[PDB]
């Protein structure tokens, strides 16, 4: 058959590779970091008329101060954040303060690999790495707004616009020259707009589309779907004016 | 929970300005009964520190085999420089300090009261003390038992304090340590005659000198007789 | 065939040593290329660190294991994490329980049985990343290069990482200058930055990319990271 | 304690459990629960300790309902009984006992018989027409022997009841203000209101 | 020491006392015994200081636990309720405490369950907790009504405590008083004992109605 | 003890034992839910290859995990019991503890979960069964119907269908629902409940099965006349001329 | 309170020639109040009969092991237990609850279907098994039960005999107690017709 | 390897089905034939014992009939062995609600408790599942006589007259007609031997290639006797019905 | 019977500033009337301007202080070099604390410092767990003498100007250092004439904005 021991050889995991491939099998997430605020969107798309996208979601709380983005096989990320919400809870009882972004990524990281059929100094509790990527934002009062990308494999990386998902190399192009400290909350998600719209094969509406803030004033708050609906009507009237 | 059904006692020791003195009677008692002489109470441990035990010599010996496999490990992993990497007098307290603490939490104690002499080949002296109580304390003199109470007090005249530490040089300290242990075999019988003397010296390192007897003798008592339980009919 | 002695841990080929090990020795050159040099009073580590883009940022790669104590990897980062828990436990245990600062040859030979006995299972694995663990302990400073494979040498330098021979030639160049260069933090720095660009040949050497750690005779375990290497450029 | 009485007359199952807790003078609470619902025709009094009551008795509600949706038919009131009793007879061999004695009433619905059980805390399970707790029997079982005779109204058993509990409020010291008093029948589980005579 | 919460019209009100002591000189006159279990609840600290101090707290992570896993609101009801099945487990282990775990919610409104070491949850509307408890109830009992405004409200509180502070030497230092609202609860002053001792022996005339 | 693999990640990305789980759910009975503002029915048609049964004495394919909340499924009877015990001991752990039975999003976030670790660990593969949860949280009138993969994915749906010849009766609800109406009345809901099985089952009436979940534990099947009435009424709009 | 003697009770024993008789009491105490007229002491599986007194919930508990233990032998095997066999699984599962907390005193009634012979047995507290044939008493008054029984009692009687000296050998031993009033019962078994008299007798 | 040994055939297919359990089903079609009939009066039961020797005892008539309780019995059609592994773990069953409740078992959750142990097998364990059918003949008073069948895939339902074994879609052809609203025990006991005599696989039929039970309302108790007609038994009813060929 | 526990003297004083904040404590070590050091600190730096004491019986507060320096260094480690406040570290203590109440600790705990606010803080702990916040505490065997005048001088509760002595008071207001060491260093000598279990040095740790600063005074020797 298979084993779960297996390297190529290279000397990187078969199974690690393949859970790439299964982001790219999902939609397109985006997340980008300024200033002020953290912006996260993602496509909730709708596929049919008799189907409920207003009433579904796939931006997830993990805390108060610490949201995600998801894109990939997105069950296997209910685990992650059960796992992720235990640890905040955990440190809210511990120090009585906010956890930090980092601190969390790396504790989630160290789980994403325990995949086996067990060894000698280690408990195995999956048999598969997850076939999900997260973008985790966040804020703490020590390095402010920030952006992580937690990858099934267990590394992390620190970023400050990054999107996953099928059409991330498109998105992630653009956002290298979008992307400023300088640039208003506001601002960001109107940016964040534009691009989803081209990544998107359909009309981009709030009925295919959500946005979510991170703010230190009050936390994570996923946003209306009427408010960023009116952005929405902004955005396709200044865009079809500088035709 | 255990009743002591066995002791030996005294160990008595102090600092002199280069280096520690560490003395014990050899003993093995069963009461008021003394039945072992040629029980070691001073386990030398490399050759600048000394493992002074007073107390339960059930505990004893259980502790006297792990004493010998803290030498052995520090072999194992280090072949070499094992005087500067092992054999510290600070690991050999430290070691027996976590085993007694965790014994006497649990409720199966090691009955001892113990002290780790020596002279680091890292730093300076060394003295410092653990009980079945689970305290510990550095002080210049430091003696278990019945030698905490009364040999304590004389050896204190000698070093109690930094200032008293320079007044303090081989041959007195020496003296000290001799005239001692002398009190501890006359004024408590437990004590044996037999006992063992070792110097750990900052130059020198260990010079042990055993099978020792307790001489100059104290007899003039014996002039001063008039009764003291003596019946008359 | 290939399949047979790659999907199975438990087994040996004719060479006299499995292909997963060479996969494995492999996946060290994968990592991103690091140099070790010490002349036994201090030691250093000077690592490039690369990052994946203009909007990602760089993350540690040098682990605080005590403030005494740390390490640098290369190769897979999901591994390195496991490993460096582990020795952190260890550190912690050596100190709690011994009074020790941990030598490298200690610690070394206890992260290979680990190693050893997850080739001992199906669904257990080598680590697949390799470390220069360095600490400032009472033998001085030391540099150790562990591999995942349980392979434990003790070099005066070495590298790790994609291109280790450009570093490591220069360094057996450089050997008998750097090891007279005893007692300075600085010139050592120095060195290891002149060192890293003999890897370099296909790779920038800039300010944010270069990171240096040090422990030494009097210094613990200090990180200099990010505008903080500038003036050893 | 909490002096929780039965009586079962021909029509229903009576059963009167205290309506307050009085802490030296006043009471602190009058509106004081020593019954849970288990069943729709399932009833269920306790007195013993007050916070080993809600435990054994939301347990034994969960246990009970997972049952009665699972099997397609609420349990029997001799089932439920039995279930009860063997619950009680591990615990008494535990370290920590139960330690709150019931009287459990129920309707037998799907035959239409009215029955009463009373359980010890030990585990002690016995049909009666009528029972009491405690020191309580020694004067209302000469009342009940006498004044009573099976097959009276529901009526009779409310004014039966009401001079079971003065005669103990009077003549023995323990204080607990009356009992509210509660019907099990076909109709299911009533509470009746007065206490004036009832 | 006694602690004490009522139902009223406006809400709940909750009146504690605080005092350390060193011999019976009143060493500080301050300290907390309102345990923040989150901000719209209360749990009060007596009868055990640590079991409340550790639990509460315990309590106030599942609580923030389930409002993040659900998005919803955790009732008094179900708070209570959790620990009190709990609770019973480590009961025989030093394990002690009597408490009201208070709260005020749309749904079920003021609610004022009584938590003891037992497994014991208890409805009732009016609760007096501690060991000068029983005068503190009578002071109360002989003012009480629902009907009453909210300034009268707190001063019936804080000359309750003052009553049971008097006769029983392990309350009083001052007495802090706290008006849980449905946002959250609002901090109504803490109020010097010897200051207050001496306006309500003329006013209150209760215990007092011929000056003692 | 055991621990070895039966789920092995898939190159695909879509794992061995979802993609065969869905095909278990394809062979097996055929289900849909309608909900209205008042109501959910769930439908299913009964296929007996040959009936020498009763309808009483088998097992009926609509399952009650409380008397206000039912599970409904295509796929393997042997799967989705077990998916039944687990959610039976789940809705008394919550009436227990919060004091109150549960919501519907909670137990559907369960079924799911189950699901999901069974695909995650080793020597356990997952269940051959798609399911329709539905029910009323608390205080509450709006109905709730999410549907539940093997995937362990779920997701909320105002019309669906799962089983034997899902793509007819999907397109069925596309032209024959409406969003600025989900229908007030039962009789409509019922109605069309009854449209989409009857093209399918291929004969008999009472072969059609409806369940009414309505608020506050009436959980109802109605009756074979009933059900004839609306069937008379199709062929009558089926043999409609002007 | 009390170990065994809450709720008090007696159980009585005979032999006779094809028949054998057993016989208690039907109160319940609650301590020294008699709270019931009614609880039966004595069941059986089939033609064994099995008395046990003491204690009521560890007389209940017994009961339904025993029942259990049987039933499912009773299945496995296609008939019923021996009074022989079953005198030997009581002996077991009382060692097994020695260890345990229970007071017991059972005793073992019946008459053997291929065999023919009448058959009684008795057990204790400690559970240890006590071969005789004539009677064997148990219970709170089983010292006053003994010294009746042994010279009551005279060897090989005929069912209406034995009816005449199982009862009054009851009721008298009964009558200087308070602990076993609240009315009895008295079985008289052939394995082909069991007859039930009950006594009026003595309460508080 | 550990895994290098395993093949994984415990699987969903790509065909979706399970392999050992769809070699199960063909199993049970190659031993003995079962048939129960319910009637509203009793239940009849057989089960067709195959290769009969004369060395073989004609004494035993319980070893595909088994009582699993004093009110519930089954027909094997399968192995002696599979089933004997399941029928101690169902006797046990049937205590446990005796004790508990003090009342007998229902039938419909002491055939789930079998199924969920069957489909447990296949899907945790490495293991094979079972090669057995039962026939359930059991009585309830919440629903009078209830007749179950559970096979190898952990899938069960109820029937009102069911045949597993050999040949079962042509005794249940000639069972549908022959089938009437109207019942009594008596009537039945015609029914079920006319279908036995035409479903044999061996010429005419004979009293010992077959094994009988009915259950009738008391014999020697109250109600619910439960009575397994010896070989003997069944030669004398073989003539009353008038198959006395 | 058998008791680990026993007693070992100590003193320990906790002040709280608005900009300072200092914890003191003498370096004596009886066990009865024997003396086990005449010099011993009681007193330690956890470090991050945390300075610990675990005052009462000896072996449990050094057990206790090892096992919180092991939760500094796994916090530095984990959480990629993050200080820890007094108050962090008082809810680690705690729970270290109720941790363990289940073999019982005899200890008299006070953690001191500033926030990250600036102003001082100092907590203190019971034996079987629970925390609570201070301005000031004296903790040990000569906690009930050294109190009564600290409230005075310190926190200026039943201290009042000669006038009604009720209207008319000696206010709360800031402090100076240095007239605050000057009333440690008192308390401490009229603890020595009236204790036994304090003796021979005093080690105030200082914790200033500046970093920590350590003072030592003597004390009277018997």
């Amino acid at each position: 058959d298979r084993g779960v021991s297996t390297f190529s050889p290279e000397g990187r995991l078969f199974q690690v590779e393949y859970s790439l491939e299964a982001i790219k099998l999902g939609s397109t997430a985006i997340g980008i970091a300024t200033k002020e605020g953290v912006v996260l969107g993602v496509e909730k798309r709708a596929t049919s008329p008799l189907l409920e996208s207003d009433s579904i979601e796939k931006i997830v709380e993990i805390d108060r101060h610490i949201g995600c983005a998801m894109s990939g096989l997105t069950a296997d990320a209910r685990s992650m954040i059960e796992h992720a919400r235990t640890a905040a809870v955990t440190h809210n009882l511990y120090y009585d303060e906010d956890i930090n972004v980092e601190s969390l990524t790396q504790s989630v990281c160290d789980l994403a690999l325990r995949f086996g059929e067990g060894a000698s100094g280690e408990e195995r509790l999956m048999s598969r790495p997850f076939g999900v990527a997260l973008l985790i934002a966040g804020h703490d009062a020590d390095d402010g707004y920030q952006l992580f990308h937690a990858e099934p494999s267990g590394t992390f990386y620190r970023y400050n616009a990054k999107a996953i998902g099928s059409g991330s190399e498109g998105a992630q192009a653009e956002l290298l020259n979008e992307w400023h400290s300088s640039l208003t909350l506001k601002e960001a998600e109107l940016l964040v707009l534009k691009i989803l719209k081209q990544v998107m094969e359909e009309k981009l509406d709030e009925n295919n589309a959500q946005l979510s803030c991170i703010t230190k004033q009050d936390g994570f708050k996923i946003y209306d779907n009427e408010k960023t609906a009116e952005l929405i009507k902004e955005l396709k009237e200044k865009e079809a004016a500088e035709s | 929970t255990q009743q002591p059904i066995v002791t030996g006692t005294s160990v008595i020791s102090m600092k002199y300005d280069n280096g520690v003195i560490i003395a014990a009677d050899n003993l093995g008692s069963y009461g008021s009964l003394l039945r072992f002489n040629g029980v070691e109470r001073l386990i030398p441990v490399g050759d600048n520190t000394v493992v002074g035990i007073s107390g339960d010599i059930s505990d004893m010996q259980h502790i006297e085999r792990l004493l010998k496999d803290l030498v052995t490990e520090n072999a194992y992993d280090n072949p070499l420089a094992d005087a500067e990497e092992a054999l510290e007098p600070s690991y050999i307290f430290e070691y027996l300090a976590t085993v007694m603490y965790q014994r006497r939490s649990k409720m199966n104690p090691l009955w001892n009261a113990i002290i780790v002499a020596g002279v680091q080949s890292n730093g300076d002296q060394f003295l410092r003390y653990v009980n079945l109580l689970g305290v510990t304390y550095s002080s210049p003199t430091l003696a278990t038992g019945f030698g905490a109470h009364m040999a304590n007090p004389l050896l204190r005249k000698v070093v109690d304090r930094e200032s008293d530490i320079p007044k303090t040089t081989v041959q007195v300290a020496e003296e000290a340590i001799v005239n001692a242990m002398r009190v501890l075999y006359y004024r408590d019988a437990r004590s044996s005659r037999n006992f063992s003397l070792a110097i750990i010296d900052k130059n020198t390192g260990l010079t042990f000198k055993k099978n020792l007897q307790v001489e100059n003798m104290k007899w003039d008592f014996a002039k001063d007789i008039k009764g003291y339980g003596t019946q008359k009919i | 065939f290939r399949n047979n002695y790659d999907g199975d841990t438990v087994t040996f080929s004719p060479t006299g040593r499995l292909f997963q090990v060479e996969y494995a020795l492999e996946a060290i050159k994968q990592g991103s290329v690091t140099v070790g040099l010490r002349s036994n009073t201090h030691a250093v580590l000077v690592a490039l660190k690369r990052n994946a883009d203009e909007l990602s940022s760089y993350q540690k790669k040098i682990i605080k294991c005590d403030e005494h104590m740390g390490l640098s990897l290369a190769g897979l980062a999901p591994d390195a994490r496991v490993l460096s828990n582990y020795l952190r436990q260890q550190c912690n245990y050596s100190s709690l329980v011994f009074n020790r600062k941990l030598a490298v040859e200690r610690a070394g030979h206890l992260l290979c049985d680990k190693a050893q006995k997850n080739t001992q299972s199906y669904g257990g694995r080598p680590y697949g990343v390799g470390l220069l663990i360095i600490g400032y302990d009472k033998s001085g400073a030391h540099l150790l290069e562990f591999q995942p494979s349980g392979n434990v040498t003790e070099l005066y330098g070495t590298a790790i990482g994609a291109r280790s021979q450009g570093a490591k030639t220069y360094l057996e160049r450089t050997l008998d200058t750097f090891i007279k260069i005893d007692g300075n933090p600085d010139e050592l720095i120095k060195a290891g930055v002149e060192a890293i660009s003999q890897s370099l040949r296909d790779e920038s050497l800039t300010v944010d990319n270069l990171s240096i750690a040090i422990v030494g005779k009097d210094t613990p375990f200090t990180i200099y990271d990010g505008e903080a290497v500038a003036k050893y450029i | 304690m909490d002096i929780i009485l039965g009586i079962r007359v021909q029509d229903s199952v009576i059963l009167a459990s205290s309506k307050a807790v009085t802490r030296g003078i006043s009471v602190l609470k009058d509106s004081d629960d020593k019954t849970r619902q288990l069943s729709p025709h399932t009833l269920m009094s306790f007195a013993g300790e007050a916070g080993d009551t809600v435990q054994f008795a939301e347990y034994i509600q969960a246990n009970i309902q997972l049952y009665s949706i699972r099997e397609d038919y609420e349990l029997s009131p001799q089932a439920v009984s039995s279930f009860v009793r063997q619950e009680l007879a591990k615990s008494i061999r535990s370290r920590r006992p139960y330690q709150v004695n019931v009287l459990i009433g129920g309707y037998d619905k799907k035959k239409n018989k009215p029955e009463l059980y009373q359980i010890d805390y030990l585990g002690t399970k016995v049909e009666l027409p009528y029972g009491a707790h405690g020191y309580s029997g020694f004067y209302t079982f000469s009342l009940l022997d006498h004044h009573y005779r099976p097959d009276m109204t529901t009526e009779e058993g409310l004014d039966l009841l009401k001079l079971c509990v003065q005669e103990l409020e009077k003549r023995m010291p323990m204080d607990f203000k009356g009992v509210i008093v509660k019907i099990v029948d076909k109709d299911g589980i009533r509470q009746v209101d007065d206490f004036q005579a009832q | 020491t006694t602690t004490l919460a009522f139902r009223f019209q406006g809400g709940i009100i909750v009146a504690v006392d605080s005092r350390a002591t060193a011999g019976n000189w009143v060493a500080s006159q301050t300290v907390k015994r309102v345990i923040e279990i989150n901000p719209f609840l209360l749990g009060t600290m007596a009868g055990g200081a640590a079991d409340c101090q550790f639990w509460e707290t315990w309590l106030g992570s599942q609580c923030r636990l389930h409002e993040l896993r659900e998005k919803e609101r955790i009732s008094v009801a179900a708070a209570s309720k959790i620990l009190s099945n709990l609770v019973y487990q480590y009961k025989g282990a030093g394990l002690s405490m009597g408490t009201m775990i208070c709260g005020y919610t749309r749904k079920e409104g003021p609610t004022i369950y009584y938590v003891d070491s037992d497994g014991t949850r208890l409805k009732g509307d009016i609760f007096c907790v501690g060991s000068g408890q029983t005068f503190a109830y009578g002071v109360l009992d002989s003012n009480y009504k629902w009907d009453l405004s909210v300034e009268d409200a707190l001063y019936l509180g804080k000359r309750s405590i003052l009553a049971a502070a008097h006769r029983d030497a392990y309350s009083g230092g001052s007495v802090n008083l706290y008006h849980v609202t449905e946002d959250g609860w609002i901090y109504h002053g803490n109020h010097d004992v010897g200051e207050l001792f001496w306006k309500v022996k003329e006013e209150e005339g209760s215990f007092n109605n011929v000056i003692g | 003890g055991y621990d070895r693999a039966l789920s092995i990640f898939s190159p695909d990305g879509h794992i061995f034992q979802v993609e065969y789980a869905l095909e278990a759910v394809k062979r097996g009975t055929c289900a849909v839910g309608v909900k209205g503002k008042n109501c959910v029915v769930l439908g299913c048609e009964r296929r007996s290859t040959l009936k020498l049964q009763d309808t009483r004495i088998t097992p009926s394919k609509v399952s009650k995990i409380d008397s206000h909340v039912v599970l409904s499924f295509s796929g393997l009877n042997a799967d989705s019991r077990i998916l039944i015990e687990k959610a039976r001991v789940e809705a008394q752990s919550h009436r227990l503890t919060l004091e109150d039975p549960v919501t519907v999003e909670y137990l559907t976030r369960y079924v799911a979960g189950v699901q999901q670790r069974y695909t995650q660990s080793g020597g356990v593969r997952p269940f051959g069964v798609s399911t329709l949860i539905a029910g009323f949280d608390p205080r509450d009138d709006e109905p709730k119907l999410y549907q539940t993969e093997p995937s362990g994915i779920y997701s909320s749906w105002s019309a669906q269908t799962i089983g034997r010849n899902s793509k007819t009766v999907r397109e069925f609800l596309e032209k024959n629902y409406d969003r600025k109406e989900p229908p007030a009345t039962v009789e409509e809901c019922v109605k069309l409940t009854v449209r989409s099985l009857l093209e399918v089952v291929q004969t008999g009436a009472k072969n059609i099965e409806i369940t009414v979940v309505k608020p506050d534990s009436d959980i109802v099947a109605l009756s074979s006349e009933e059900i004839n009435q609306y069937v008379t009424q199709i062929e009558q709009e089926k043999q409609e001329q002007q | 309170s009390d170990p065994s003697s809450i709720n008090g009770g007696i159980v009585v024993a005979m032999t006779g020639k094809d028949c054998v008789a057993i016989a208690c009491d039907l109160r319940l105490g609650s301590q020294s109040l008699g709270v019931s007229n009614k609880f039966e002491k004595i069941f059986h599986y089939g033609h064994v009969f099995l008395g046990i007194t003491g204690l009521a919930t560890d007389v209940t508990t017994l009961n339904e092991m025993f029942r259990y233990k049987t039933n499912l032998y009773k299945l496995k095997e296609e008939r019923a237990i021996e009074p022989e066999t079953f005198t030997q699984l009581v002996s077991s599962s009382l060692y097994e609850r020695r260890f345990g907390p229970y007071f017991v005193g059972p005793v073992v009634a019946g008459i053997n279907s291929k065999s023919g012979k009448p058959f009684i047995a008795g057990f204790d507290l400690i559970g240890c098994i006590d071969e005789a044939k004539d009677f064997i008493v148990s219970g709170t008054a089983s010292d006053q039960l003994f010294g009746m029984c042994e010279s009551l009692y005279e060897p090989n009687l005929e069912p209406e005999d034995l009816f005449e000296t199982i009862s009054q050998a009851l009721l008298n031993a009964a009558d200087r107690d308070a602990l076993s009033g609240w009315g009895a019962v008295v079985y008289i078994i052939k394995k082909d017709e069991v007859v039930k008299r009950y006594l009026k007798m003595r309460q508080d | 390897g550990s895994r290098r040994y395993d093949s994984r055939t415990t699987i969903f297919s790509p065909e979706g089905r399970l392999y050992q359990v769809e070699y199960a089903l063909e199993s049970i079609s190659h031993a003995g034939t079962a048939i129960g009939i319910m009637a509203s009066d009793g239940i009849v039961l057989a089960a067709e014992r195959k290769v009969t020797s004369t060395l073989l005892e004609q004494d035993t008539s319980t070893e595909k009939l088994y009582k699993l309780n004093d009110k519930i019995a089954v027909a094997v059609a399968g192995l002696t062995a599979d089933a004997e592994i399941l029928i101690n773990t169902a006797r046990i069953h049937a205590q446990n609600y005796l004790k508990t409740y003090n009342e007998d078992i229902p039938v419909e959750i002491l055939v789930r408790r079998l199924s969920d142990i069957k489909q447990g097998y296949t899907q945790h364990g490495g293991l094979r599942p079972f090669g057995v059918s039962f026939i359930y003949a059991g009585y309830d008073d919440r629903y009078g006589y209830q007749l179950y069948t559970s096979n190898p895939s952990g899938n069960y339902t109820g029937w009102k007259a069911i045949s597993v074994g050999a040949n079962t879609s042509a005794a249940q052809t000639l069972l549908q007609m022959d089938y009437k609203d109207d019942m009594k025990v008596d009537d039945a006991i015609e029914l079920a031997l006319k279908t036995l005599s035409k479903t044999t696989d061996s010429s005419a039929l004979t009293y010992d290639r077959l094994e009988f039970a009915t259950i009738r309302k008391g014999a020697n108790d109250g109600e619910v006797y439960q009575k397994i007609f010896k070989p003997q038994e069944i030669k004398d009813i073989l003539v009353k019905t008038g198959i006395t060929k | 019977q058998f008791n680990p526990y026993g007693d070992n003297g100590g003193t320990i004083l906790g002040i709280a500033g608005e900009d300072f904040a200092v914890l003191a404590g003498d370096t004596r070590n009886i066990t009865d009337y024997s003396i086990n050091s005449r010099y011993e600190p009681k007193v330690f730096d956890c470090g991050d301007n945390i300075v610990m004491s675990a005052n009462g019986f000896a072996a449990d507060g050094d057990a206790l202080v090892k096992r919180f320096k092991n939760s500094v260094k796994w916090y530095h480690f984990d959480h990629n070099d993050k200080k820890l406040s007094i108050n962090s570290a008082a809810r680690n203590i705690q729970h270290l604390l109720y941790g363990k109440r289940f073999f019982p600790y005899y200890v008299h705990t006070i953690i001191a410092g500033l926030d990250e606010d600036g102003k001082g803080a100092v907590y203190s702990f019971d034996p079987v767990g629970s925390y609570e916040r201070e301005q000031c505490r004296a903790g040990g065997a000569a906690a009930s003498l050294i109190m009564p005048f600290l409230d005075n001088q310190v926190n200026f509760k039943n201290q009042y100007e000669p006038g009604t002595n009720g209207k008319v008071k000696k206010p709360l207001k800031y402090l100076s250092v240095e007239e605050v060491i000057k009333l440690v260093r008192d308390s401490f000598t009229s603890a020595t004439e009236r204790h036994i279990q304090v003796g021979d040095g005093l080690e105030i740790l200082i914790v200033t904005k500046d970093g920590v600063r350590k003072e030592f005074y003597e004390l009277k020797r018997d």
